[PDB]
């Protein structure tokens, strides 16, 4: 449907029908809303080439690109999948300790580093994933490593340190 | 007829209705040296209007050239 | 008694600055401005303070052809 | 070879010479002005002001103490403004080509191509985004055509100007050959 | 009428008057031009019509 | 003539850089090689012209 | 430069406060729209149905700029009417070059030159009609709707404000508010036009515009009824703004109402940059192939006009006994020409179409310099008709009477020649240069079909001929009611003028009489100069016409 | 179908009125306000942000011929002392 | 046309526009007079994105034979919208079935 902001709506239409059997069908993503935010950086460790090669087949192909680049976007529903399933096989307390936060957070990052931190060490430490912000600045130390943060509403204490790969 | 002809004679006609639209005497000797500045200005209008003719010639000359290639192109793809 | 800029450039500066002080200094902040954007930026790339790079706005797609990929297939799922 | 060497879409003008570049960089048209692109400037420049002081002596404006030297400043910069752009448009007009051009069209190749062999981008570095480099190309391309209207000057380090630049990597190519070859025989 | 959501196209959204400031000073900003001289026109002509000098 | 030559083949480059959806912008390479090819032609017959009557 | 001429000549007024400083401004507004001559000039080495510049808001062409310079010059030429005093003392005494150039004259000059009058005064008046000329050379290179918009609102508004200008009469507050409240009205329909245009094709560039009705000119759920229908409301406004009728009844009040200095500009300028601008809207609009959409061409209106302007032009002039409600009126019947050259798109009518124009802009030019030249002239000589004295704005338009010009030819000879040569242009006399234009005009016509047309325009010539020669017949056949000042040839009555030197030294004293007061030189060589043009075009018409010819060979060519 | 009759509504405004060369002055911004709003909702229609700017350019040229015709109308009342039109 | 939304981003009916403007740019030139009505398909989708004509029509049409398909055949159960509201959630197993008929 169209990709208009709605002003007056007042009911949804659900269709009930399945998709066709001849499309593989795929397992969705269940994560909510805050869980994906803390997992978003481990993510694109791992499934940015497949992430990038649905975003580059939908390029390719114009106006024609919903159908004509189903296999691909089944291939990153199931590297997410992964990366889900291993975060809550090795850091499910590191995990639910930073996305819960973020609920309370306005899902902003800079208000939890604590609990990221510890989060990083532990999926760097179990998948060798490390969480990178591309193109940042380089007379600096990186934002998401500051001991401080100006805009966080509760001060970072001195104790939590930022989680340097290797020291 | 003449371009630098024309415009120098062009230059002295227009001296002499400005005096006879001032009523002013014509042909006065302390203000004869404006005869010559109105016709040198004739002139020099007229050398730049020679300029604009051999320009807009060749110009003309191309299109009509043109206009005899677009006949010419397009019955040659008729003769299908 | 009071100067003129034409004749005396200096002195009528004086005498705007302290007689007419809001208006003169309009005139000043706003030549500022346009001094600031002529001085500051060449100094801050003397001492390296390299402005940082835009953030994205869109999704960054990489150029060059798709890599072909292999690996997340239905027989995995 | 960047292998696109015409990236975007550009508007072919009839004129009777040959194009170096729709939007040249205000250095580039001050840098390539021929000594008489100057004489013109300062001719039409001092015009004005000295058609203000000669309509003065002929036809009195019968003012006031002050108001001819005031008059005179004004006109006088209108002489440094309309001067300005007149040199200006003379020199930008052989990058047009809708006068000739013949030396810059050398001056041109000879320092585009120094660029390539030098690994330089073409035409520099912007710091603007490539977004905004095509908004400013698209505001300049032919703009000194509007003068006697709006005055436009190109200050951004873009890389659309109109031309195939495959020649300048082409003569880069032939003349680095060429120097290696040297340097192989001795 | 129907809507749906999109992802791609929502990453940062502007506001109306961020997307008219995006494109009011640059890519059309010769009508910013007109219009300043418009609005310059009736400050000189309304005040010239109006007022006795000094 | 019954043919329009658009005076600003730039719009062909127009359209906003941000929120862009994948696929969404087509795809104009048979229009940027027609440019191409009228920009080379017109080089050709100046070039053509003046070093055929210079000499 | 136009832009940077209004800004510093507004950045000088707006510090000064002095009245004696305008006649300067209005010279450096003449040295100003010199050096725009001096560009549109040399950016014209190009042959393009149009570049489109600064993000396809505006476009360039060959035709774009020669109107840009001939507005340029036009407006060089109305400027001189408020940069040099109306009259001029000379004396064989100091007529040479060593003489005007390094000696000098004293006198009283004030009531002789009228150093103080109205039009000498205004010092925002050069900068005024400056916004009124961007805002023609605007519209003129407009490729967007909204640049059409804006700047025939630039030029509209500077319309009325130099109508309102002299602010210490009644009449010109009056055409000022007629002005605004009609034009106003005018704008909303070409806003509308514009609008409809917009909300129908997704567009406000006007080459997507012409390549949608392109693709649609073929001989089904979507037929582009829109174009045909909004710029027929769109033309509406703007053949009010060139006063065409049916919409013409407010030309000649206001008209009449301004004064004439002022009425030399506005009746001229808007008209030169609405034409052009029209004419590439019917060429890209055409129907090539006749289908049904050619059936609502937005075409007929401008027939319709013109051949209501025709009429109404010429029958109505007949019982006008107001010189400028008659000048008012002759422009009508002229547009009513121009109107059919339009309407016809040939390339015969084109071509004919451009020379009309500007031959017509710089004839109807001579015809108001020439009313205000004898305005001045009478400064020297008084009447006792009862009906002079009651006249309104005597200083403003000091002719308003067709009355007031009887037996002028005894006044003045020459002058009154260069109003009959100038006038006689407008009826369409060989070998004048206005019987040119009228043959190109119905020769376009004839060729393409408009027989019928041509016989209304050519027997509407012959009634509008009827009033033309009232004023001629005025100004010769009868004997002035005008008599020379008794007091300024006295005997007793003379001014002293004193001859100096380089280092302020008398050379001479000269004793002057009202005899030695004349016409200033820029008024009497403008005036000299287009009266030759139009007795002398049969001699001098190769490159006026040739341009024109190569200009439509472009604007159809391929 | 709102904006047609809003832009009605200003025509009327000159259909009815012998008197008022200030309801002249009115009808000319509502009929404004018509074009205007026309050019807002088929923007929303089509998702471009240029409608919406026309119409800011539409509503500054507005305002200013406010004041060009308030500006007008003041020096005709100062010579007249009567914006009536004797009928 | 423009190519810029409401939302910072593109024009919704933009690309139909640069797909008409190609048509136009490379099928037709002085050479040939009709390679220009190759973009009259392509215009008429482009008339169709700004306005929505004809799929106004066809789904004025489908929903006036599914409204009186979907009024005389027989109803079993109709779905209340607290069931709705519970589908695919990981607690209302029951509801889901309900609803998918399954
Ligand atoms: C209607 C009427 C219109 C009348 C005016 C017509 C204007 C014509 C067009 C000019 C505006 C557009 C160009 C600027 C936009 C831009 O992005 O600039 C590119 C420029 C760098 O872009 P780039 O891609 O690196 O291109 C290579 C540069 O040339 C390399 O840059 P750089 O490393 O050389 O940068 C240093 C440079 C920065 O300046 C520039 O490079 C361009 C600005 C020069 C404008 C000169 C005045 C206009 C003539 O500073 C200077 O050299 C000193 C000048 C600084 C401003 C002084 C005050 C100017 C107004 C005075 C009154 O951006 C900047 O540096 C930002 C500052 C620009 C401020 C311009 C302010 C103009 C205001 C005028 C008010 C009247
Ligand atoms: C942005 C606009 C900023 C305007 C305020 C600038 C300050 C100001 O009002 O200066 C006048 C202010 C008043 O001095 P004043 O001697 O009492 O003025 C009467 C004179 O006859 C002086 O009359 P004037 O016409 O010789 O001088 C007025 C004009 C200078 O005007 C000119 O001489 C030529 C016009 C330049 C236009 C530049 C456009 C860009 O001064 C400026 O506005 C220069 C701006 C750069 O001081 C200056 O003359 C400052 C000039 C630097
Ligand atoms: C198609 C058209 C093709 C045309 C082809 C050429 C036709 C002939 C054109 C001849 C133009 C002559 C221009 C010079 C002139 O008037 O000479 C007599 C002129 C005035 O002598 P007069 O008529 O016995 O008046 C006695 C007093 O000067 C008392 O005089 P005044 O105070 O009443 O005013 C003096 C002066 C006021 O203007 C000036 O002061 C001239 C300033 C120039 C800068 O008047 C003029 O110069 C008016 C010229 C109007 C030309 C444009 C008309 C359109 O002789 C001079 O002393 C002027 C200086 C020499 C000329 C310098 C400037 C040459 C270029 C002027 C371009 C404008
Ligand atoms: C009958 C009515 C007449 C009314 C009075 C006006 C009469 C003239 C009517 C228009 C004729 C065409 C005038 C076009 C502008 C001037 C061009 C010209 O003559 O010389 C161009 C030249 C161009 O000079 P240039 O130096 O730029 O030329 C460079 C190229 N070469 C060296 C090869 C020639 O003069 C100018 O500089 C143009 C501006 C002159 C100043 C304003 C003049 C207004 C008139
Ligand atoms: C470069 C230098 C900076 C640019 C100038 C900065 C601005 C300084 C103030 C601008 C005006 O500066 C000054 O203000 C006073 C206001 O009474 C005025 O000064 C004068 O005004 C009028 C003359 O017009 C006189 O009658 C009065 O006696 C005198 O005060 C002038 O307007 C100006 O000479
Ligand atoms: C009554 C009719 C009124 C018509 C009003 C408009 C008239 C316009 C007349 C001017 C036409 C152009 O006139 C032109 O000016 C330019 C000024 O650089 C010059 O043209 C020249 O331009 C450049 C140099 O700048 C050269 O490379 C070019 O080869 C040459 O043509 C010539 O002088 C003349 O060809
Ligand atoms: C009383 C009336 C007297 C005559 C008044 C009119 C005279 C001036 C008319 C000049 C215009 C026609 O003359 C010609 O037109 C063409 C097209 O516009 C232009 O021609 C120009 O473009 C070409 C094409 O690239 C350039 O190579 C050429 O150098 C340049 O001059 C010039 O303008 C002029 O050379
Ligand atoms: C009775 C009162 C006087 C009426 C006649 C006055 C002079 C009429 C001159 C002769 O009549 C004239 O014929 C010629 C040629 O047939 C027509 O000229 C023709 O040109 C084209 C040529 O393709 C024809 O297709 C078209 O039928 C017609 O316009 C003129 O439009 C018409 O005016």
């Amino acid at each position: 449907m169209a990709t208009r902001k709605p002003a007056f709506n007042q009911h949804v239409l659900l269709d009930t029908t399945p998709l066709p059997d001849s499309i593989p069908k795929v397992k969705e993503i269940g994560a909510s809303s805050a869980p994906l935010l803390s997992a978003s950086f481990f993510i694109g460790a791992r499934c940015k080439d497949y992430n990038d090669d649905y975003m580059q087949c939908k390029n390719e192909n114009p106006g024609r690109g919903e159908f004509e680049c189903l296999k691909e976007g089944r291939r990153v529903t199931r590297c997410a999948r992964s990366v889900l399933k291993d975060i809550n096989t090795h850091c499910l307390e590191q995990f639910r300790a930073h996305w819960q936060c973020l609920d309370n957070n306005n899902q902003q990052l800079w208000q939890c580093r604590p609990a990221e931190w510890k989060l990083n060490k532990c999926v760097y430490e179990n998948l060798k994933l490390e969480k990178v912000i591309p193109d940042q600045p380089k007379n600096s130390t990186p934002v998401h490593l500051r001991q401080r943060q100006i805009f966080a509403h509760h001060a970072i204490p001195p104790w939590e340190r930022p989680f340097i790969p290797g020291q | 007829v003449n371009r630098i002809l024309f415009w120098t004679g062009f230059g002295l006609a227009v001296r002499f209705w400005q005096l006879g639209i001032e009523m002013r005497p014509f042909f006065n000797r302390k203000s004869l040296w404006a005869y010559p500045l109105f016709g040198g200005v004739g002139a020099s209008f007229g050398y730049w209007l020679q300029s604009i003719d051999e320009k807009q010639t060749k110009m003309l000359e191309e299109r009509k050239q043109a206009i005899l290639e677009k006949r010419a192109r397009r019955a040659q793809r008729q003769a299908e | 008694t009071t100067p003129r800029f034409w004749s005396t450039p200096l002195k009528y500066c004086r005498w705007a600055a302290r007689e007419r002080p809001a208006l003169f200094f309009s005139v000043v902040i706003g030549a500022l401005g346009p001094v600031t954007l002529a001085t500051v930026p060449p100094l801050r790339r003397l001492i390296g303070d390299v402005d940082a790079a835009p953030i994205p706005l869109t999704y960054p797609i990489p150029p060059g052809p798709r890599k072909q990929l292999k690996g997340y297939d239905d027989d995995t799922e | 070879t960047p292998t696109q060497t015409y990236q975007f879409p550009s508007k072919t003008v009839k004129t009777d010479y040959p194009l170096i570049d729709n939007d040249p960089h205000f250095t580039r048209v001050i840098r390539y002005a021929r000594p008489s692109d100057y004489a013109h400037g300062l001719a039409a420049a001092a015009a004005g002001p000295a058609a203000l002081w000669l309509m003065e002596r002929i036809s009195p404006s019968q003012v006031g103490r002050g108001g001819f030297a005031k008059a005179m400043r004004l006109a006088g910069f209108i002489g440094l403004a309309g001067g300005f752009l007149y040199f200006y448009q003379r020199s930008i007009l052989r990058f047009y080509g809708m006068s000739e051009n013949a030396r810059e069209v050398e001056m041109d190749m000879r320092e585009m191509t120094d660029r390539v062999k030098a690994g330089l981008p073409l035409y520099g570095e912007s710091r603007l985004s490539p977004a905004m480099q095509g908004v400013a190309a698209r505001q300049s391309r032919y703009s000194a055509l509007f003068f006697g209207v709006m005055p436009w000057f190109n200050f951004v380090n873009h890389n659309q100007h109109g031309v195939d630049t495959a020649k300048y990597y082409q003569q880069a190519e032939r003349e680095l050959e060429a120097e290696r070859l040297a340097r192989e025989q001795a | 009428f129907i809507t749906s959501k999109i992802w791609d196209g929502a990453l940062a959204e502007n506001n109306h008057i961020s997307s008219i400031g995006n494109i009011m000073y640059t890519n059309y900003n010769v009508w910013l031009i007109l219009a300043s001289f418009i609005l310059l026109l009736a400050m000189v002509g309304a005040i010239v019509i109006t007022i006795k000098p000094r | 003539s019954r043919h329009i030559e658009l005076k600003y083949p730039e719009v062909f480059s127009h359209g906003s850089p941000f929120n862009v959806p994948a696929g969404f912008y087509p795809n104009l390479d048979h229009v940027i090689e027609h440019y191409r090819k009228q920009h080379l032609e017109e080089e050709e017959r100046k070039a053509k012209k003046l070093a055929a009557a210079a000499a | 430069m136009i832009m940077i001429s209004i800004l510093s000549l507004l950045l000088s007024t707006s510090v000064t406060l002095r009245r004696d400083m305008s006649i300067l401004f209005n010279r450096i507004s003449i040295i100003a729209l010199a050096y725009c001559i001096l560009h549109d000039t040399m950016s014209l080495s190009f042959i393009s149905k149009g570049i489109g510049l600064h993000g396809g808001l505006l476009h360039i062409t060959n035709l774009t700029q020669i109107f840009h310079i001939f507005i340029f010059i036009i407006s060089i030429l109305i400027l001189q009417l408020t940069s040099f005093y109306p009259r001029k003392v000379w004396i064989p005494e100091y007529s040479s070059l060593k003489d005007i150039f390094f000696n000098k004259i004293l006198y009283y000059r004030t009531k002789i030159i009228n150093k103080m009058g109205e039009h000498m005064k205004i010092i925002e008046y050069p900068l005024i009609l400056l916004f009124v000329i961007s805002g023609a050379v605007f519209l003129i290179s407009t490729n967007d709707l909204v640049s059409i918009f804006l700047s025939i609102e630039l030029q509209s508004y500077g319309l009325y404000l130099l109508s309102t200008i002299y602010r210490n009469s009644e009449l010109s507050t009056t055409g000022g508010l007629i002005y605004f409240l009609l034009g106003g009205l005018s704008s909303c329909f070409i806003l509308l036009g514009t609008s409809l245009l917009y909300v129908n094709s997704g567009t406000t560039s006007l080459d997507g515009l012409y390549i949608l009705n392109s693709i649609s000119d073929v001989n089904s759920w979507y037929k582009p009824y829109y174009l045909n229908f909004s710029l027929l409301i769109f033309s509406i406004g703007f053949l009010f703004k060139v006063s065409a009728a049916p919409f013409h009844f407010w030309s000649p009040d206001v008209y009449d109402a301004i004064p004439t200095i002022v009425t030399t500009f506005v009746a001229i300028i808007a008209k030169i940059s609405i034409f052009i601008f029209l004419l590439e809207l019917v060429y890209y609009t055409n129907s090539n192939a006749n289908s049904y959409l050619s059936e609502f061409s937005w075409t007929y209106a401008l027939l319709i006009s013109s051949l209501l302007s025709l009429i109404i032009g010429t029958v109505v002039g007949l019982t006008q006994f107001r010189i400028k409600r008659l000048l008012a009126y002759s422009t009508i019947s002229h547009v009513g020409f121009i109107l059919l050259a339009l309407s016809v798109s040939s390339i015969e009518s084109t071509q004919a179409f451009i020379f009309y124009l500007i031959q017509y802009s710089i004839s109807n030019l001579n015809a108001f310099f020439i009313l205000i030249t004898i305005g001045f002239s009478l400064y020297g000589y008084v009447t006792n008709n009862k009906e002079y004295k009651s006249l309104l704005d005597k200083n403003n338009s000091p002719i308003q009477l067709i009355s007031q010009l009887k037996g002028y030819f005894y006044i003045n000879p020459l002058l009154s020649l260069s109003l009959a040569i100038t006038i006689f242009s407008f009826v369409g006399v060989p070998p004048l240069v206005g019987f040119f234009a009228k043959q190109m005009v119905l020769s376009a016509a004839l060729d393409n079909g408009y027989i019928f047309l041509s016989l209304i325009a050519i027997i509407t010539s012959v009634i509008g001929a009827v009033y033309y020669l009232n004023v001629i017949k005025e100004i010769f056949f009868y004997s002035p009611e005008h008599e020379v000042n008794p007091v300024l040839n006295e005997s007793d009555s003379n001014f002293s003028l004193r001859i100096l030197n380089e280092k302020n030294v008398l050379i001479r004293s000269v004793l002057l009489k009202g005899r030695n007061i004349f016409i200033s030189s820029p008024f009497s060589i403008t005036i000299s100069i287009i009266t030759n043009v139009i007795l002398l075009f049969i001699f001098m018409n190769k490159e006026w016409l040739s341009m024109g010819t190569i200009l439509v060979q472009i604007l159809f060519s391929a | 179908n709102i904006t047609l009759i809003l832009f009605l509504i200003g025509i009327l405004g000159f259909v009815l009125n012998r008197k008022n060369i200030i309801l002249m002055l009115i009808s000319i911004e509502i009929m404004l306000l018509s074009i205007t709003f026309l050019i807002l909702l088929s923007s929303l229609n089509m998702d471009d942000i240029i409608g919406q700017t026309y119409a800011i350019y539409i509503i500054v040229v507005a305002g200013a011929e406010s004041a060009i015709g308030l500006g007008i109308l003041v020096a005709f009342y100062r010579l007249r002392g009567s914006i009536a039109i004797e009928y | 046309a423009s190519g810029y939304g409401l939302n910072g981003g593109p024009s919704r009916c933009f690309p139909f526009w640069q797909e008409l403007l190609a048509c136009y740019v490379t099928n037709s030139s002085e050479d040939n007079p009709d390679g220009k009505n190759k973009c009259i398909p392509v215009m008429e989708d482009y008339y169709e994105c700004l306005h929505h004509r004809k799929e106004a029509a066809r789904v004025r049409a489908l929903q006036a034979a599914y409204r009186e398909a979907e009024a005389k055949k027989l109803q079993e159960n109709p779905p209340t919208a607290g069931q709705i509201r519970n589908l695919g959630l990981l607690n209302k197993e029951e509801d889901t079935k309900k609803v998918h008929c399954a």
